[PDB]
């Protein structure tokens, strides 16, 4: 239920040939909700916890969305951090897993980002009324989105007519626990640079390069 | 070709897998026809043209047809009559004379969603 | 069949926790009404039938527990240390109130028996009603009934806390949340009794009517609780 | 193996209600033979030995219950509130009129002893046999006998009003709809007696004798 209760945890792992928990280190999406638990001084203690954990060799250094994804998979790893899209994959496997609320930090809890997968029409293309029917008629209603979700699962569809089965899975109720944990990200147009500046910083601390109070420094301008 | 006029609604490919064995049996064509207003298509259509050679309608529509002449009486054995519960046979009787074969009893019934609606009004 | 459409049942099989349970809030119910003396002679026989009332009053309580048990049980299948642990404490509160049920029950049966007008029987026999002792008497039933409706309130949380090994959806995580309020909004009410009478405002009687006017305010609150989740 | 080969038992399983209402049947049986006293000398045993006849009318009577009980929850597997709350008056019932049976079939055993000629034993150890307490007596016994079978038209009522939820064929219906006929006829003799012993055409024990009677004229009578 804690993040702090995950040393121990891999410690009794580790002798029984096992890791604790595995996931994607190189995109920040993943790494953000540990850094943003507390908060700065939120984001400084954060990330120190994320540091020691390369340092006291719980996790790998290069860590990627394959080799975690592949390892849960595998049965190699007792937990991983990945959103609805990943459950398929599980379910091809023999892995009888659970989705549940991320781990607490400091007590408080980790913040993940909330994302509304959207879809958009590009302004130089000849087709956007042609784009409006698929969109509309065809992809947003009942029997369009559960064709999507099949393949893999979208999370919790902003379709009204959906709210009754989204309802009855219990991975979306985690979902949602955790989406409400987070918050929304702003759309503006400074998320980009926002984005690769958290990317490089996490990278280099995980690695091995910049100290976690010059990693903030470099961020912040 | 023996031609069969049954509603949509009805199981028109079941009365056709009886046709099926039925032509293995004679070498007669059975075919099973489901127009829409069959009900009041039949009566101008089988006064004037053709038509077909037997209609399956409920019991109610059959005295309308009786009164017209649109319909042969029925002349059932005794053997083949007593297959039958006898309180059906009076359904199908019109001024004396047996103008239909009884089939089945129908009536409406509330259908709901155990599950939407587990104690129904 | 079930309290809710939405709920899967996890416990439709019958466990050992459930079995023992069974036995125990029968033997309750059982030994409350077999405690008794047999009838040797026909004065006793319509002695023994005075105390169906009384037992009435009794086993309609003790089932109410059962039910509350049953539903429990039927929705988690449950069966952890844990889980134990507080279905263990329940029993014995049940148990050790089941005597003191056919007490007051008794008691209460002659003081409504005397206001009616169908009896007119001496109630000396319970032995001196002062102040201190119908003050005792509201302490002792209202921490009793303020323990079961606690036990049960821990026993949701527990299932609360176990919603993702059990896989719990959206509406049963809000049906384990709501019996939690429900049972803390249960307690509540014995909770406030016990308050007032340890405290004792008045330090007469009236203590003791306010009391035990809680009991019957129960009725209100409950549709309040059911009015906010329809 | 059960009553009707056109039933489709719905409660093969066990289920709560059903275990708690077998160890009320046991408990009853059990605490009604195991509520005597311990035989500390061949004295207080061969007293014992007395009360088998009287304890075998009532556990032969316990069983009956139970019989029916079992049968119509292995019928309609019911479970719900409405269920459990007449299912809770039976055994209500059932466990007030345990020890009152104990000494109706002890004082019977007595009476019919006199008769047939076994022993010749005082029924002064019961305590005033006036008209008022034989009539009592039968008013009494012949009330709980009535509500038991009261309880189980009621419950096969519910079973009736969940036909459609219960899936129950025409054979069921047909079932459930004898069943409560049953239950309210077997129902009916204790509630004449009852009636009988109330009103008091007689004003003496020509009216007992005829409460006890009608019991022995039970399949007659139906
Ligand atoms: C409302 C109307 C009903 C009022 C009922 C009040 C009953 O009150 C209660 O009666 C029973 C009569 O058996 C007494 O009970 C007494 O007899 C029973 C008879 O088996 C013995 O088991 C017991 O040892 C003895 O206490 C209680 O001590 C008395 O408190
Ligand atoms: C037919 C012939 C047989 C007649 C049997 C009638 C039984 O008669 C019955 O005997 C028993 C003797 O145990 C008496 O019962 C007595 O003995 C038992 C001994 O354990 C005590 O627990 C019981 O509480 C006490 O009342 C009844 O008060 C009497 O009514
Ligand atoms: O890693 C930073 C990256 O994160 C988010 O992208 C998510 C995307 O939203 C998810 O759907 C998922 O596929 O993973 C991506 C990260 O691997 C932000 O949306 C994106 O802007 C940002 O670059």
């Amino acid at each position: 239920k804690t993040w702090e209760e995950i040393p121990a945890l891999d410690k009794e792992l580790k002798a029984k040939g096992k890791s604790a928990l595995m996931f994607n280190l190189q995109e920040p999406y993943f790494t953000w909700p540990l850094i943003a638990a507390d908060g700065n001084a939120g984001a400084k203690a954060g990330l120190t916890f994320l540091v020691d954990l390369i340092k006291n060799k719980h996790m790998n250094a290069d860590t990627d969305y394959s080799i975690a994804e592949a390892a849960f998979n595998k049965g190699e790893t007792a937990m991983t951090i990945n959103g609805p899209w990943a459950w398929s994959n599980i379910d091809t496997s023999k892995v009888n897993y659970g989705v549940t609320v991320l781990p607490t930090f400091k007590g408080q809890p980790s913040k993940p980002f909330v994302g509304v997968l959207s879809a958009g029409i590009n302004a130089a293309s000849p087709n956007k009324e042609l784009a409006k029917e698929f969109l509309e008629n065809y992809l947003l209603t009942d029997e369009g989105l559960e064709a999507v979700n099949k393949d893999k699962p979208l999370g919790a569809v902003a379709l009204k007519s959906y709210e009754e089965e989204l309802a009855k899975d219990p991975r979306i109720a985690a979902t949602m626990e955790n989406a409400q944990k987070g918050e929304i990200m702003p759309n503006i147009p400074q998320m980009s640079a926002f984005w690769y500046a958290v990317r490089t910083a996490v990278i280099n601390a995980a690695s091995g390069r910049q100290t976690v109070d010059e990693a903030l420094k470099d961020a912040q301008t | 070709k023996l031609v069969i006029w049954i509603n949509g609604d009805k199981g028109y490919n079941g009365l056709a897998e009886v046709g099926k064995k039925f032509e293995k049996d004679t070498g007669i064509k059975v075919t099973v026809e489901h127009p829409d207003k069959l009900e009041e298509k039949f009566p101008q259509v089988a006064a004037t043209g053709d038509g077909p050679d037997i209609i399956f309608w409920a019991h109610d529509r059959f005295g309308g047809y009786a009164q017209s002449g649109l319909l042969a009486e029925i002349t059932p054995d005794k053997a083949f009559q007593d297959k039958l519960y006898p309180f059906t046979w009076d359904a199908v009787r019109y001024n004396g004379k047996l103008i239909a074969y009884p089939i089945a009893v129908e009536a409406l019934s509330l259908i709901y969603n155990k599950d939407l609606l587990p104690n129904p009004p | 069949v079930g309290l809710n459409p939405n709920f899967s049942f996890r416990g439709k099989q019958q466990t050992r926790i459930e079995t023992f349970s069974d036995a125990v809030f029968a033997l309750a119910i059982a030994l409350l009404v077999l405690s008794s003396t047999i009838p040797e002679t026909f004065e006793d026989l319509w002695a023994s039938m005075r105390d169906v009332i009384p037992f009435a009053i009794c086993v309609a309580l003790i089932i109410v527990i059962w039910y509350q048990h049953y539903i429990f049980f039927l929705k988690y299948g449950l069966q952890d240390k844990v889980t134990i642990l507080l279905n263990t404490i329940l029993l014995f509160v049940l148990l050790v109130y089941v005597y003191p049920l056919k007490f007051l029950a008794r008691f209460l049966s002659e003081i409504y028996g005397g206001i009616f007008g169908i009896i007119e029987t001496d109630l000396s026999r319970f032995g001196e009603y002062s102040h201190q002792n119908l003050k005792l008497l509201m302490v002792n039933y209202g921490l009793g009934a303020f323990a079961i409706f606690l036990v049960f309130s821990l026993m949701y949380w527990r299932a609360y806390k176990m919603k993702s090994l059990l896989d719990l959806n959206s509406y049963e995580i809000f049906d384990t949340k709501s019996s939690i309020i429900a049972n803390l909004l249960m307690c509540s009410v014995p909770l406030l009794s016990l308050i007032i009478t340890l405290i004792d405002p008045w330090g007469n009687f009236r203590t003791t009517i306010l009391s035990g006017f809680l009991y019957f305010l129960y009725v209100p609150i409950m549709i309040v609780f059911g009015r906010i989740t329809s």
